[PDB]
RNA sequence: AGUAGAAACAAGGG
RNA sequence: CCCUG
RNA sequence: AGUAGAAACAAGGG
RNA sequence: CCCUG
């Protein structure tokens, strides 16, 4: 079971594998002494260790770039979030029983929930 | 003075298990498990006789050590500090003819 | 509980505590943080497939 | 069963220091030092197909173990029993072919 | 100055030292587990090491006596109690 | 460095 | 390495 | 002893 | 003593 398997993996100190110019741009310790990563190397590979405390002050404390290709690379996941921004919903009716791609709130065992797209 | 009296600002924990007499360094770490403003400590009003990169390493030196804690087989009731070259010159090693 | 990944303004501690609150306290929007980094959640029935 | 369900009770105390996860034996012994009542075991109920004596071996075994932690360098975080005579018998060791 | 020698000494675990038949009157061990006596054996002596729980055992589990001798001796002190 | 103040500590012997 | 506060 | 139920665990090899 | 769950 590799649910189990993780639940233990994440206990450890330094369960994650990282390059070595990781070394450069992150210091091996917190502003409160905690550890960030180990000199330990990698079975099989020149990889080292690392904690995810590197992934939280990396996130928190490193360098910036422009994302503006994001949006246009990911066009089509983007597209679904304005037309669920800008669409308009309606009344429950309980009767027997761009669309489909909502099919999941729209339509129900008994119900049903009108709505109709903002795009 | 030996320690500050007017200036002196404490970390307060509860306790409600009344222990008679108790180790301090859980205490110790505790009180300091509440605070969650650490930064990078400077020297702003320096000694002026004296070498301050050595205090400032002694500070981060506790700092460390404390942490070093977490990562023992079992937790140890007294910390005992390295023998490093700040604490050498700081506490006097070897300074009597 | 699996990721220790807890909320931002929550008083649990942990090893990655520390990080988790100095992020959340960094940030001007605390909605937009992912739930990986002390976020709020925002997932609904309606938001299941975005 | 694998616990009581209607017979359950429970030492309670009150830890207002929020821990994910800490470890639990400390707890364990913080929830038994709030009892001042205990007193000599005894057996009033026997198990028929068993030998009754290594059940309250255990039991006390048990609470000198908890005592025996008081007196150590280092506080541990798991405590693995001694193989004794009565925990060989009851969990059953040396009965496979 | 021995007021933080015994400070320091009742923070052991058997600052006292008694004869050898204590082991047969009172048990090695509480009802909770709390050990009472060491099979060490004093140095220079055939004594053996007593944590001070083996006072209050005693006090409170141990065998019992009539007194009417100490008043007797001690006429002095109860008439002063009874004067008073 | 520091304590301390009319002289000392900031370790000693094998 | 031992002894001494 | 105990788990368990149409056959097994209650450690196996060198 | 080593290996294996």
């Amino acid at each position: 079971n590799p649910a189990l398997r993780m639940k233990w993996m994440m206990a450890m100190k330094y369960p994650i594998t990282a390059d070595k110019r990781i070394m450069e741009m992150i210091p091996e310790r917190n502003e409160q002494g905690q550890t960030l990563w180990s000199k330990t190397n990698d079975a099989g590979s020149d990889r080292v260790m690392v904690s995810p405390l590197a992934v939280t002050w990396w996130n928190r404390n490193g360098p910036t770039t422009s994302t503006v290709h994001y949006p246009k690379v990911y066009k089509t996941y983007f597209e679904k979030v304005e037309r669920l921004k800008h669409g308009t919903f309606g009344p429950v009716h309980f009767r027997n029983q761009v669309y489909i791609e909502v099919l999941h709130l729209t339509q129900g065992t008994c119900w049903e929930q009108m709505y109709t797209p903002g795009g | 003075s030996k320690f500050l009296l007017m200036d002196a600002l404490a970390l307060s924990i509860e306790d409600p298990s009344h222990e008679g007499e108790g180790i301090p360094l859980y205490d110790a770490i505790k009180c300091m498990k509440t605070f969650f403003g650490w930064k990078e400590p400077n020297i702003i009003k320096p000694h002026e006789k004296g070498i301050n990169p050595n205090y400032l390493l002694t500070w981060k030196q506790v700092l460390a050590e404390l942490q070093d804690i977490e990562n023992e087989e079992k937790i140890p009731r007294t910390k005992n500090m390295k023998k490093t070259s700040q604490l050498k010159w700081a506490l006097g090693e070897n300074m009597a003819p | 509980y699996t990721y220790r990944c807890h909320r931002g303004d929550t008083q649990i501690q942990t090893r990655r505590a520390f990080e988790l609150k100095k992020l959340w306290e960094q940030t001007r929007s605390k909605a937009g943080l992912l739930v990986s980094d002390g976020g709020p959640n925002l997932y609904n029935i309606r938001n299941l497939h975005i």
